[PDB]
């Protein structure tokens, strides 16, 4: 049995220089579409405040 | 006696797990993992994270059986409804979990707590993931600190309020029929798509998820590697940093245990007047502190690139994704990222600012690619990282900072061994040129077997042209927001 650090070392040495990055990613079709109002909702303000109160 | 549901999310461990400890201290426990893709929305996890999570859930499942319980898995359309059904079938009177700070989880955790409370169920959440809650640190008038060094200086002038708990002797089971709550196996969660298995074969050989593998990794790092971290962490190849990030992200190792081990080594080395060791521990603890800081800025500050004239060129995106930029450190990094699901922080800095500053690619594109390929993909650490390279954060890179590859190479890969490992086409270049081969005398390129355009790509943009386009880009960003 070998450690994580040494398992990563071995794999790095096996695959380095020898693995092509695929020509297609799979999300190309989403690129042009790519919001951040996730952090400013009224709901999140209420939840932040609720979380502080319960601590 | 008392019956409590223990809702796991990003805390896939037994040691120092506060919600699990509190539930086990009160009676019998029903651990469950509830998967609701529709509720994750914009932040549904990527290929690499989902691979890791799947391995780690099976690991945790095995750990909970050996303890005399189980892990029930539910893929649902609604987290409230799945929890309400677990309560109806098992008869428990309380739900506990470790709270999270990302906007999806904050809102959902708030929605669960409000609904359970009105249905007459006790609920409590616990700090499973931080040394300092994001509201515990504030200045002299009581406001956020807005700077890492100031934030961390203030944290070291306080003590940790978090209290580590001992592990349980046994877990008293609560059993429920899989059919009465619409439960399923780990494979029925759909964490891994058929088309992903070929990519995920690389991550399988490179990593073993699971809390018991985290403990092994933390012990080997503390006991044999922390001492040299101050030096190792300044190189991007080989044995550089701890490799703890995927495990910290999934809660497979408690950050309070990381800090305790590293701080106690620091105190030992202070007594041995082993100053290099004290520096290492100090630098490593500063990394932990960046992670605390990432939660702190995402919880307290509710975007200066708003009007930046991005060049939405899907072709130069592909060239960045594939490592066909012609900048060795960048092209090595994207190869390492695809084959191992991880890269050194400085290679993360280099690769990302190359996308933004040299190519003017929209930052959301590089973030989304990171989100799909990093084992440790973590919303708050990733936000802070892109803030840092984009000048959107007090003490980070300035937006007009165009790093010179020749100097990055000399600082972070001074032997060139990072280039020689990931770009063997370049390995015969004298290390003086290997990080910017386009500046080498044609006679040196030829003696070293490098032919730009045929076996290693020509620079996809010239640095002197990139600096001009970046200065124009910044002018128009600032001209425009004054105009709007
Ligand atoms: C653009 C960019 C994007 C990033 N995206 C992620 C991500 O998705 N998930 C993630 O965990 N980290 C991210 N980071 C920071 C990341 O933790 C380091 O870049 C990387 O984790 C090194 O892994 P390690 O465990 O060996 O680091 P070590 O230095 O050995 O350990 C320090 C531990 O403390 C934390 N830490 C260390 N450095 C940082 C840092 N700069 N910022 C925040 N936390 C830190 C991490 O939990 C890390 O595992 C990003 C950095 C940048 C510049
Ligand atoms: N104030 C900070 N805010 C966010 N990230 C930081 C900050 N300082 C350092 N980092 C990270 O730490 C690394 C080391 O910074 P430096 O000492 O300037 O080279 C950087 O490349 C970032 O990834
Ligand atoms: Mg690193």
């Amino acid at each position: 049995v070998l450690s994580g650090r040494d398992r990563l070392k071995r794999h790095r040495e096996e695959v380095a220089g020898k693995v092509p990055i695929p020509d297609s990613w799979g999300k190309e079709g989403l690129l042009m579409g790519w919001f951040d109002a996730a952090f400013t909702s009224s709901q999140i303000v209420s939840a932040r405040a609720a979380l502080m109160a319960d601590s | 006696d008392k019956k409590t549901i223990v809702w796991f999310r990003r805390d896939l461990r037994i040691e120092d797990n506060p919600a699990l400890a509190a539930a086990a201290h009160e009676g019998s426990v029903f651990p469950v993992f509830i998967w609701c893709p529709e509720e994750e929305g914009q932040f549904y996890p990527g290929r690499a994270s989902r691979w890791w999570m799947k391995q780690s859930l099976a690991h945790l499942s095995q750990s909970l059986k050996a303890l005399g319980s189980d892990l029930t898995l539910i893929q649902t359309h609604n987290t409230i409804s799945a929890i309400l059904d677990c309560i109806r079938v098992t008869g428990p009177t309380k739900v506990v979990f470790n709270h999270l700070y990302d906007p999806v989880s904050l809102v959902r955790d708030h929605t669960v707590k409000e609904k359970l409370v009105e249905r007459g169920i006790s609920v409590q959440s616990y700090n499973g993931d931080l040394l300092y809650e994001p509201w515990e640190i504030y200045c002299e008038k009581g406001k956020p600190f807005t700077s890492f060094n100031s934030y961390w200086k203030k944290c070291l002038d306080m003590s940790i309020e978090s209290v580590m708990l001992p592990p349980p002797w046994r877990l008293m089971p609560i059993t429920a029929a899989a059919e009465a709550i619409w439960a399923c196996s780990i494979e029925e969660l759909g964490l891994e798509n058929e088309a992903e298995k070929p990519s995920n074969a690389l991550l399988t050989r490179a990593w073993s998820p699971g809390w018991s593998n985290a403990d092994k990794l933390l012990n080997e790092f503390i006991e044999k590697q922390l001492i040299d971290y101050a030096k190792n962490s300044k190189k991007v190849v080989g044995n550089s940093t701890s490799l703890l990030s995927p495990y910290l992200h999934f809660g497979e190792i408690s950050v309070r245990h990381v800090f305790q081990c590293a701080r106690m080594k620091q105190i030992i080395w202070a007594r041995d007047k082993n100053s290099e060791g004290e520096e290492s521990a100090d630098l490593f603890l500063r990394g932990i502190g960046l992670r605390e800081y990432s939660r702190y800025i995402c919880f307290n500050f509710p975007s200066h690139l708003r009007f930046f004239p991005w060049d939405a060129d899907v072709d130069k995106f592909k060239a960045w994704r594939q490592g066909r930029t012609g900048y060795p450190l960048v092209d090595a990094g994207m190869r390492e990222l695809w084959a191992t699901g991880w890269m050194h922080n400085r290679i993360r800095v280099i690769v990302s600012s190359f996308g933004v500053k040299f190519l003017l690619l929209p930052w959301k594109w590089g973030m989304k690619y990171f989100w799909d390929t990093l084992l440790d993909a973590d919303l708050e650490c990733d936000i802070l990282g892109w803030q840092y390279i984009s000048g959107s954060i007090p003490d980070g890179h300035e937006l007009d900072r165009l790093d010179n590859p020749a100097l990055q190479g000399a600082k972070y890969d001074p032997e060139g061994e990072y280039i020689r490992q990931w770009l063997p086409e370049l390995a015969r270049l004298p290390t003086e040129w290997i990080h910017h081969p386009w500046d080498a005398p044609l006679t040196v390129l030829k003696a070293s077997g490098v032919e730009l355009g045929t076996n290693y790509a020509k620079p996809i943009v010239d640095i002197d042209t990139a600096r001009e386009l970046l200065a124009k880009a910044i002018s128009r960003t600032r001209e425009a927001q004054i105009m709007i």
